[PDB]
């Protein structure tokens, strides 16, 4: 589980998907910064910076 | 249900030794024994590991038109300093609006480098050593391998013969109480205790495991005032203690150890240390022995030496003519300690002759050869060899 | 698809020597030089990004550097690494470079931009990698003795090793300010600009629109653009963001350190002659070769010497035995005849 202000969500499945960074780059980085101490950070980083 | 043969051989690897088994009322038996390897593995207790340190320096906090404040952080070698009257310059001019009222907060701490899992030295406490031996035995015309602890309380049975190796005459070890291990090299070093390392020396950074999480650090990290109009974090620190030990370490124990010790790691052990002797006990079963009456009888024996050279190897040749009562196997053994015979057993026929290879150091070799239960005198005039120094050891 | 370079960007950072010993805001600034690899390989961290274009796409023939406020494309062929002489580049990806360098006292990393202006960064770095084995050789052999050594793997894969990243600080720019008859005019140009003036009325704020400061001089004002959209390496050569606390991010890095095997050659066996309790060796080394010896008794008396040229060595062989090691060859054992 990862954190977003007051919601709690699975790290591999952020609500911004697809194109998290392309849609809103500022809020995507802020969300990633709030989850650095979390063990599932790299699962969140992978999903947020992935788009085709 | 058998006969126990007890003998003592020197603790020297690659030298075949001949032993005469004489069970009363039974034909003599010759056994060839050779030490393949002798391992001394000490019990290790890991105190800590050491490696290259990493000075973690984040972006400096430049407070424009204000005063920054240092917070006491529980980090190894944590250093914080607020510098007053700073005027830093960036690409498009001055970073701060104010001329003099600006401060720079410089912060730094020491942690393990990414290399610590790959490049590291381990500090161990070496105590009592467990001795083990690999022995080759020429038993019933076949070579058998026996691997046992040289403590005298470890029975290993191969082809129904019970083997008891040791205890070792010498309790000597090339390792001291404190040892340092780096890859394939072991060093006898009185390393600093844990929590007491010095800067720029072995143990400047000490952690318990390459992946432990807490670490001890004494690197003499001191933060300096930044250069005029420059954004950077200058500092003075003693260079890596690991990186310097790795340079000034000298020759490992593989090169410095007495008695020709070979040093191996994973686990750390002393291999083929030529020190003292090794007692060997062999419980040979009753079925292996044959009675003197049941064995062939030897009469009218004569010995001639057509060629001899006194050297470490079998430089002597002897032809023994015989008259046997029946066909069977006969054991060959030298009754003189100054001469050693290569062959342990020969096939006897009747009114035939046998050829043996022998080793001696004497120029005038007077020796007795026992073929089965009868002795024959051999007269040998051995000559010196071409080489003064040999590349292989002998008895 | 996964591209970490969409969030990150190349940057300008302090360099003590940009050429002729003069300091500058370098687009090829040196961050950290790692020399943990026993094989001599150097892992160099730079301010620019190699193998990535401005549009974030991966292209090995391209290089991305910060060109006065906006990133620009440059050629990979123009990238160079040198100490006392040029280095052999083994791998390049993002902020990292893998290089095999000769003996030196400085480390220079440079490149050629669009308008052919060569940018370089020189840092004082003592490079003299330690010898692997017992022989100081020049070229690596195909076959030889297998000895343990470490290197930085050529693999692109993002695992194990990592770096800290964060939002860049406010970039000062005096071109944003102009004089409107004799006052201060701040032109935003579709950016978020933070301004401060040494005049009354209005002198604070983060503005998304153009602002005017009446009865004020251009020298009395300070303007900076705010870049809250991208990520940058947590560099000690770049200031921290003032309007953000200890907010940080992390990204996996290429070329991590791992244990491998290094092939070492064995020096040719010397012509051996024997004597009464002594051994004579006629040594012919092609390169510096370590010669070591010890007695196989109670007193080993270890002695060592580096043989550079043609030399005859007379060694005493005791009754206990003598062990001689000539370079990377297996030790020779000698015993006197009874
Ligand atoms: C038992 O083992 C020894 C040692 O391996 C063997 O001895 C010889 O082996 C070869 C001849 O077969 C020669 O090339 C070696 O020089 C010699 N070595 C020694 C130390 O004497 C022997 O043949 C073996 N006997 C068996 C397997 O029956
Ligand atoms: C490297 O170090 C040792 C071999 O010297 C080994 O125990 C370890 O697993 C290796 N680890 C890596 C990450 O290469």
């Amino acid at each position: 589980m990862c954190l977003l202000a007051n919601t709690t969500f699975p790290c591999s499945q952020p609500p911004c998907t697809p194109c998290c960074y392309e849609k809103e780059p500022e809020e995507t980085l802020r969300m990633l910064e709030d989850n650095v101490m979390r063990p599932g950070y790299y699962q969140l980083l992978q999903a947020s910076l992935t788009c085709s | 249900g058998g006969y126990e043969h007890v003998t003592v051989i020197p603790n020297t690897v690659g030298v075949p030794y001949k032993t005469l088994v004489n069970r009363p009322g039974y034909s003599p038996m010759v056994l060839e024994m050779e030490l393949l390897s002798v391992t001394l593995e000490p019990t290790l207790s890991l105190d800590y590991i050491t490696c290259e340190y990493k000075t973690v320096i984040p972006s400096p906090y430049v407070k424009c038109c204000g005063t920054a404040e240092c917070k006491d952080k529980n980090l190894p070698d944590y250093s914080c300093k607020v510098f007053t009257g700073v005027y830093p310059f960036m690409w498009g001019g001055a970073y701060c609006f104010c001329d003099a009222e600006n401060t720079q907060l410089s912060e730094a701490h020491v942690e393990k480098s990414e290399s610590c899992k790959t490049e590291f030295a381990s500090a161990y406490r070496a105590h009592t050593a467990s001795a083990s031996a690999k022995l080759r035995v020429l038993y019933q015309g076949n070579n058998i391998t026996v691997t046992a602890y040289a403590n005298g309380d470890h029975a290993v049975t191969v082809k129904d013969a019970k083997f008891i190796v040791g205890p070792m005459s010498s309790a000597w070890t090339p390792f001291d109480n404190k040892i340092v291990v780096y890859k394939g090299d072991v060093y006898n070093m009185d390393y600093p205790p844990f929590g007491a390392g010095r800067p720029g020396q072995f143990g400047d950074i000490q952690s318990r495991t390459p992946e432990s999480k807490d670490v001890y650090a004494n690197t003499q990290l001191v933060l300096q005032r930044p250069a005029a109009g420059t954004v950077h974090v200058p500092y003075s620190q003693a260079p890596s203690g690991f990186k310097y030990w790795l340079k000034e370490r000298g020759a490992s124990l593989q090169h410095t150890a007495p008695f020709g010790c070979q040093i191996a790691t994973n686990p750390v052990r002393a291999v083929n240390c030529a020190v003292g002797n090794m007692p060997i006990s062999i419980d040979i079963p009753e079925a292996a022995f044959t009675r003197v009456v049941d064995a062939p009888s030897l009469t009218d024996m004569s010995c001639e030496v057509p060629a001899c050279t006194h050297s470490s190897d079998f430089g002597g040749v002897a032809i023994i003519k015989y008259a046997a009562s029946k066909k069977g196997k006969c054991a060959v053994h030298s009754m003189t300690n100054a001469v050693t015979i290569r062959e342990a057993e020969i096939e006897v026929e009747g009114n035939s002759q046998l050829q043996i290879s022998f080793s001696t150091a004497l120029a005038s070799a007077e020796f007795r050869v026992q073929v089965c239960s009868t002795q024959v005198h051999c007269a040998a005039e051995c000559h010196p060899p071409k080489d003064h120094i040999v590349n292989y050891p002998a008895s | 698809n996964f591209n970490v370079y969409k969030a990150t960007r190349p940057y300008l950072a302090h360099c003590p020597d940009c050429g002729e010993g003069h300091s500058c805001h370098s687009p090829v600034a040196l961050e950290r030089i790692r020399n943990e690899a026993t094989d001599g390989t150097l892992k160099i961290q730079v301010s620019l990004q190699i193998g990535i274009k401005t549009d974030d796409s991966h292209d090995w023939t391209k290089l991305r550097y910060m060109d006065n406020h906006m990133p620009a494309d440059a050629e990979r062929a123009g990238l160079f690494v040198r100490t006392s002489a040029p280095c052999t580049i083994t791998g390049t990806m993002g902020h990292f470079i893998l290089a095999r360098c000769p003996k030196g006292e400085t480390l220079t990393v440079g490149f050629t931009d669009s308008r052919k202006i060569s940018h370089s960064c020189t840092h004082p770095f003592h490079h003299d990698p330690p010898v692997i084995g017992r022989e100081k050789f020049h070229s690596r052999p195909q076959h030889g003795k297998e000895l343990p050594c470490s290197t930085y793997v050529q693999s692109t894969a993002a695992t194990t090793e990592e770096i800290e990243v964060h939002m860049p600080p406010d970039t000062p720019d005096r071109t944003l300010m102009s004089q409107q008859s004799g006052n201060v005019k701040i032109t935003v140009n579709g950016q978020t600009v933070r301004y401060k003036c040494n005049c009354g009325g209005s002198n604070e704020g983060l503005t998304t629109t153009d602002k005017v400061i009446n009865n004020c001089k251009v020298d009395q004002c300070h303007a900076a653009v705010t870049n809250h959209k991208k990520w940058q390496y947590n560099s000690p050569l770049v200031p921290r963001n003032a309007e953000l606390g200890d907010r940080k991010g992390k990204i996996h890095i290429p070329f991590p350190l791992a244990n491998v095997t290094c092939r070492v050659p064995k020096a040719r066996n010397p012509t051996v002659t024997y004597g009464k309790n002594q051994v004579i060796m006629l040594l012919y080394p092609d390169h510096p070769t370590l010669l070591s010896y010890r007695n196989m008794g109670e007193e080993p008396n270890y002695q060592e010497e580096w043989v550079m040229h043609k030399k005859e060595v007379v060694l005493t062989v005791p009754t206990e035995g003598l062990e001689v090691t000539w370079g990377n060859n297996e030790p020779y054992k000698y015993w006197p005849q009874l």
